[PDB]
RNA sequence: AGGAGGUAAAAUUCU
RNA sequence: CUUACCACUUUGUGAUUCAUGACUGGGGUGAAGUCGUAACAAGGUAACCGUAGGGGAACCUGCGGUUGGAUCACCUCC
RNA sequence: GGCCGCAAGGUUAAAACUCAAAUGAAUUGACGGGGGCCCGCACAAGCGGUGGAGCAUGUGGUUUAAUUCGAUGCAACGCGA
């Protein structure tokens, strides 16, 4: 529009979504288990989704998936939580990461295992 | 006449104390309490029909539970069944008895919990009491057509009192130690 | 060959 | 010793702002529940906008406004 | 929140939250309790039937130790036989 008005109202920005209130922008956060949830995700794929509700650090009450084949933590449960996000299941923002400070590692698991928190079987 | 509605009364009362004490077993205390299973849907191989056709619900301690079981082969089909079901509850594949643990009251479960239980100990006194509104709306109806004496009628009124009154004493006095298991 | 006026009543649903 | 300045603190009374609240209002989301069928075809009463009054619910009804509206074949007369 | 209204409400005007769509115009079909035109024992016009009855035969269900398997609107059911 006019170069009058941009002079008087000059060009708008578009800010930070932030998709993950990790609130100091951090990679990762503690937080302790509130509890440990099934639900069921969205619409074309059905299954028993494992996840927990989770207070961490801030103040902050929140809610994060528990992936890989079984999993193994409850109430007393503190984990770490680091930005994630489920396409299914909405609700979701978040992942608990596997083999932080109480949750551990996938049982049985080689290929990439760096991702569920797995020490070498014997190299 | 009377006697056939306060028995009618009565029934309907001690009758609503006893699902109180049905849904306060559906809660998780920091205790046991076996029949917090004993009152699961669970599928298996053909049909519906909980747990109570298939394992023990026993023990191992205040805080935890085994599940005692015959056949091997519907270990996590049960293990899904309990593990996705409003409880929040991880059973333990350690094998044979699927350890349920009991994790403890957080505090924020001592209590809003505890306000559940209480709330629900509420409602079941407010049904008491509206059998008693009915049971002698029975009695002043017959009484407004000459069939019971002014007298009969206060003796009647009264008694549905204390079917009332005793009938609550089992709903608050079954709330009230079901409130020590947390407290 | 224009205009005119009158000609179908109601009747849902499909992991 | 006193006088002036003045920090801390005090009383009243407004303002402003963040967190919190029984309860409560809608909103969002969640494969297979319950009602009816409002809309899209003329959607079987054209729809929709503003407004107002009704109603389990989609909605219905009046007042104006918009096309972002489907149909001219058969008849009797001219 | 401000301002305006007797009210109904009007005006200025966000946020958390959620989705990987939402939208426009045109395309090809398909549909319409849209319209035009036109066919077929489709109606209409007629003749004799099933549906009732007994029996033959097939099928569903029920039964059974078994009642072998298949065919299920038109286009399965005197069909594979
Ligand atoms: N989803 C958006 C909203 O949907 C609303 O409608 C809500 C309800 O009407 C609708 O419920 C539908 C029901 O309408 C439909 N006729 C039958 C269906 N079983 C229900 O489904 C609902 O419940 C089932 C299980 O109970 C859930 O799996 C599913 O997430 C949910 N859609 O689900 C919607 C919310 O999930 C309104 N259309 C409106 O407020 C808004 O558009
Ligand atoms: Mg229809
Ligand atoms: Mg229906
Ligand atoms: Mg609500
Ligand atoms: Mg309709
Ligand atoms: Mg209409
Ligand atoms: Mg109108
Ligand atoms: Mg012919
Ligand atoms: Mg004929
Ligand atoms: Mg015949």
């Amino acid at each position: 529009a006019t170069v009058n008005q941009l002079v008087r109202k000059p060009r708008a920005r578009k800010v930070a979504k932030s998709n993950v209130p990790a609130l100091e922008a951090c990679p990762q956060k503690r937080g302790v288990c509130t509890r440990v949830y099934t639900t069921t995700p969205k619409k074309p794929n059905s299954a028993l989704r494992k996840v927990c509700r989770v207070r961490l650090t801030n103040g902050f009450e929140v809610t994060s998936y528990i992936g890989g084949e079984g999993h193994n933590l409850q109430e007393h449960s503190v984990i770490l939580i680091r930005g994630g996000r489920v396409k299914d299941l909405p609700g979701v923002r978040y992942h608990t990461v596997r083999g932080a400070l109480d949750c551990s590692g996938v049982k049985d698991r080689k290929q990439a295992r760096s991702k569920y928190g797995v020490k070498r079987p014997k190299a | 006449m009377i006697s056939d509605i306060r028995k009618d009364a009565e029934v309907r009362m001690d009758k609503c104390v006893e699902a109180f004490k049905t849904q306060i077993s559906k809660i998780r205390t920091g205790r046991a309490s076996p029949s917090l299973l004993d009152g699961i849907v669970v599928e298996y191989y053909g049909t519906p029909t909980p747990l109570r056709q298939l394992a023990s619900v026993t023990v191992e301690d205040s805080r935890t539970l085994k599940i005692n079981v015959f056949d091997r082969s519907m270990s996590p089909a049960v293990e899904k069944a309990i593990m996705a079901s409003d409880l929040g509850l991880n059973p333990n594949s350690a094998g044979s008895d699927i350890r349920v643990p009991l994790p403890p009251l957080t505090e924020e479960r001592r209590k809003d919990l505890t306000k559940i239980v209480r709330g629900e100990a509420e409602q079941a006194r407010v049904a008491v009491r509206n059998v008693r509104r009915d049971a002698n709306d029975k009695v002043k109806a017959l009484l407004k057509d000459k069939e019971i004496s002014e007298d009969d009628d206060r003796r009647s009124q009264d008694d549905v009192q204390k079917l009332t009154d005793a009938a609550i004493k089992k709903i608050e006095a079954a709330l009230a130690d079901k409130e020590a298991e947390l407290m």
